[PDB]
């Protein structure tokens, strides 16, 4: 038949309908009652996710064996609260006085990751729904709409459209089907629907359209939504959106502001409540500790511990995750100590303490350059000494090749006194052996480029010419200074 | 529910100040003629969209035969699909062929079979469209092409303009200027005295007051917003939040939200600076980061390190708690750390320090401190 100019045989279309909601009826005085119909808003054939739930559930076989810290460890996982009260209180006040009074407001919540705004307003919501179950409001269908949880940034249309109607349309069709349901249909047929918006800024794309939307269904009489919109920097309609938008998303900017030393003690006071000095009756035979041979154990995770644990992760950048990382390394720490002690293997009392919990908190400022620098080849450290003494004649931080390649014969020719460089300088250019001439380059050049290269020690320009490749130190000046003075060699060579 | 029963951010009604202005731009909507050459140009927030409800809610009610419905310029993106939405009106087996292509095919289309009748349609969001094409090449030139109103016969297929905020607005060339269709009239709808539309949104009331906001504070309010542009939307946020922290303790309280708005986003530039630094490691890297300015552009978090071992060589120090302190520094909002070009020689990524206030309170905040001074 035909001849192609290229083929396509790998492709893959859904199964998604073009026409959107403005022509399902072309009847506005005649819509039907949305609220009960039996696909609109999840009322029909909610199992449609619990379909691969028996896939990964296998033998329920074999005695997992729990431990004395295995328990410290489940219960410093993901999961009233003393940390969040003027946050949670003007939030669920300002999304109930709208969900009382039939609103169309927008709530704007920001943060440095941690300070715990996703898991207040699931909070709130879960609050809502609780007081939409006790029937003082009316009831909403709840939509979560995760940034970074999608493949195009425009399927924010798709999958708020398929919440909210049950039905799968493109993602035109679906934006003008959202359009036409918040500006069109009246308040009698609808009821309400709450937007979360995580991680907003990632949906910034080429027109701003989406931020453009979602923030402009809000400003309508007679669509009933109440976004409730995260964040990731105060100051985002200022620098990445529009003025217009930044007078669209307000004045609110409620900010989550950092936790301090007092509320991350408290926060790890109610994570090891359950816990913190109770008893437990462990085996001497395998190591199971049971709750209230048997021994009752105590588990004291000591309150210096945690809050010297506390203070340095509440001066940098206040997470309650990266808190409960440190005390759970911690307990890590303690149950590798534990199992090698005792020889108890997976099939007095313990304790959790200060110079315990320091190499948690130890394992993440150790810069592992300098002591890779140090068991680097004599040859890269020689490549480093190079590059390290051109510096000062130069100036420049960006030296070519052709020039350490001389300075290599440089320091190798004008030694020729010590009995280290006259041992090495042989095997250093002709490996050692006869029937070998004496080389240009030493023997591992390429190996040494390539072995700081992909370390990210090195930082080569891309060029044919390997004299005049330019090559930069991208780590640092000092601690390669700081990484050469520990040789015994290079010291004076 | 007296206090539910504020509500403030979306309500049924330039009201304020041109009363007279709008009622006066309004006139052949009844005699099946052309009205006004007029082009709706303001600031973001003073009410284009609240005017062109109430034009067309007087011209909506029992049907002179008229026909009108609302369309925006939002699903176009590209100069495509301008003309098949507003082809609802007798939905018709045309339209999507012999259309769009030119523009003798919509004066095909402005003759009216159906008797006089009437069909105005109102894009909205206007300048959210021509906003492509990167010079003038689709978009501009659609807008030097869709105001031409060359034939006029006994014809309602006029169109007034939506412009949005005044971005591209003193951007002109000579093709747009002269002479063709509804160009030279664009007025500021900046409402000020904006009191007494605070005072209109109240006394159109259905849910009687006791005691009433006080002028002081809506006046003190009406001074606080309207020195950018003169937001009415931003100023809607105010008092509503206003009356919200006041339900927050179970013109005195409708204050400390602006003085708590306008302090939170300017914290304090000196007196808190060290007060949050308190760390004298967490101050004099500041001082670093300023050193690091008036040498290279190009500040590295090297070139930030290797300005630290040449200012302090006079327990170890790794570079880990530099960038790690630095992160306070982050967490506050004065510095920005991210990856960029990076141009120098070779044009792959890394780190950058920048900073962003005026270094004027910053010096008056060193006064205190005797080891930031000799770093100035
Ligand atoms: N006050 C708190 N109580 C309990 N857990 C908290 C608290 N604050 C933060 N967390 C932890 O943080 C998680 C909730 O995520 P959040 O940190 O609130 O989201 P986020 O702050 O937006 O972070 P990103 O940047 O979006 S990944 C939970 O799993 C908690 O373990
Ligand atoms: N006189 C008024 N009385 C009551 N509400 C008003 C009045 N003027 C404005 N508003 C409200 O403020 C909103 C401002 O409308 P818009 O004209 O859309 O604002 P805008 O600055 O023009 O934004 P654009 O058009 O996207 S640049 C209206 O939709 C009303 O909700
Ligand atoms: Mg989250
Ligand atoms: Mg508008």
């Amino acid at each position: 038949p035909v001849i192609r100019k290229f083929t396509k045989k790998n492709v893959a279309r859904a199964k998604k309908k073009y026409t959107p909601f403005s022509k399902r009826f072309k009847s506005i005085a005649a819509i039907p009652d949305l609220t009960s119909l039996p696909e609109f808003y999840g009322n029909s054939s909610e199992l449609m996710a619990s379909r691969f739930e028996n896939k990964l559930k296998t033998t329920q076989k074999h005695q997992i064996v729990e431990t004395i810290f295995s328990k410290v460890k489940k219960q410093l996982n993901s999961s009233y609260l003393p940390a969040r009260e003027n946050e949670f209180a003007s939030i669920y006040l300002s999304a109930y006085s709208a969900i009382e009074s039939d609103s169309a407001t927008t709530i704007y919540v920001a943060g440095t990751p941690g300070v715990g705004k996703t898991l207040t307003v699931r909070e709130v919501v879960k609050e809502l729904l609780s007081s939409s179950a006790q029937r003082e409001i009316p009831d909403f269908l709840y939509v979560e709409i995760n940034g970074l949880k999608m493949v195009k940034p425009t399927d924010c249309y798709e999958t708020l459209w398929n919440k909210v109607s049950g039905e799968r349309l493109t993602w035109a069709a679906s934006m003008e089907s959202l359009e036409f349901y918040f500006k069109r249909v009246p308040k009698n047929k609808k009821k309400t629907i709450v937007v979360l918006l995580d991680e907003l800024d990632a949906m910034v794309t080429k027109s701003q359209d989406i931020m453009y939307n979602f923030f402009n269904w809000t400003t309508y009489e007679n669509a009933k939504l109440i976004v409730i919109a995260v964040a990731n920097t105060m100051d985002l309609p200022e620098r990445q959106l529009g003025n217009k938008i930044t007078s669209r998303i307000g004045f609110t900017r409620i900010m989550f502001t950092g936790y301090t030393h007092e509320e991350l003690k408290n926060i790890i006071d109610l994570r090891l409540k359950g816990l913190n000095d109770s008893f437990f009756y462990v085996d001497t035979k395998t190591g199971n500790a049971i709750l209230i041979d048997v021994r009752k154990v105590r588990l004291r995770m000591s309150a210096d511990a945690i809050e010297i644990a506390s203070r340095k992760v509440a001066s940098v950048s206040g997470d309650a995750r990266r808190a409960l990382k440190v005390c759970k390394r911690a307990a890590e720490i303690a149950e590798k100590h534990y199992m090698a002690k005792h020889g108890y293997g997976y099939d007095g009392v313990q304790t959790v303490h200060i110079t315990h919990v320091m190499k948690a908190l130890n394992e993440t400022l150790n810069s592992h350059v300098i002591t890779f620098m140090t068991r680097l080849s004599f040859t890269a450290k020689l490549f480093i000494y190079a590059l390290l003494n051109l510096m000062k004649k130069n100036g420049s931080q960006e030296q070519e090749l052709g020039d350490i390649v001389d300075e290599i014969k440089l320091l190798i020719e004008v030694n020729g006194s010590n009995k280290f460089v006259m041992e090495i300088a042989k095997t250093l250019f002709q490996q050692g052996s006869d029937n070998i001439s004496e080389q240009l380059r030493i023997i591992s050049w390429d190996f040494v480029l390539n072995q700081l290269l992909d370390a990210g020690i090195l930082f080569k320009q891309t060029m044919k010419n390997d004299r005049i490749c330019c090559v930069k130190l991208n780590i640092s000046v000092e601690e390669a200074k700081r990484a050469m003075n520990e040789d015994e060699t290079l010291r004076n060579l | 529910a007296l206090l539910q029963k504020s509500s403030e951010l979306v309500n049924l009604n330039a009201r304020t100040a041109e009363y007279e202005q709008v009622m006066n731009f309004l006139a052949k909507a009844i005699s099946e003629h052309r009205s006004d050459s007029l082009y709706i140009t303001g600031p973001p927030g003073t009410g284009k969209t609240a005017q062109l409800d109430m034009i067309i809610r007087q011209k909506f009610q029992s049907l002179e035969s008229v026909a009108v419905t609302s369309i925006n310029c939002i699903s176009l993106g590209e100069p495509s699909s301008i003309f098949q939405k507003i082809f609802d009106s007798f939905q018709d087996l045309n339209g999507p062929t012999l259309q769009i292509k030119n523009m003798q095919h919509l004066q095909k289309f402005l003759e009216p079979y159906h008797k006089k009748t009437t069909f105005v349609v109102v894009l909205d969001e206007m300048d959210r469209l021509l906003h492509a094409n990167t010079s003038e090449t689709q978009s501009v030139r659609t807008i030097l092409e869709l105001f031409l109103l060359a034939k006029l016969p006994t014809v309602s297929f006029v169109l007034i303009g939506m412009a949005n905020s005044l971005d591209m607005k003193d951007r002109f060339l000579s093709r747009l200027n002269l002479d063709r269709g509804l160009l030279p009239q664009t007025i500021v709808f900046q409402p000020y005295t904006a009191e007494q539309m605070y005072e209109i949104v109240i006394q159109k009331m259905s849910s009687l007051p006791t005691i009433i906001f006080q002028p002081m504070a809506i006046k003190f309010a009406a001074k606080k917003c309207a020195g950018n542009t003169g937001d009415l939307r931003k100023l809607f946020d105010v008092l509503r939040g206003s009356i919200e922290i006041y339900e927050l303790e179970k013109g005195k309280i409708g204050l400390n939200y602006i003085a708590k708005v306008f302090s939170k986003f300017v914290n304090n530039n000196s007196t808190r600076t060290r007060i949050a630094k308190l760390n004298i490691q967490q101050k004099l890297i500041l001082c670093t980061i300023i050193q690091s300015l008036k040498l290279n552009s190009d500040a590295t978090i090297d070139e930030s390190f290797d300005h630290y071992i040449k200012a302090i060589t006079k327990a170890p120090l790794q570079r880990n708690e530099f960038l790690e302190i630095c992160t306070i520094l982050e967490t506050c909002g004065l510095v920005s750390i991210k990856k960029t070009k990076c141009k120098g020689k070779t044009k792959r990524f890394v780190d950058k320090i920048d900073v962003d206030l005026d270094m004027r309170e910053f010096y008056d905040e060193m006064t205190k401190i005797s080891i930031l001074k000799p770093f100035l």
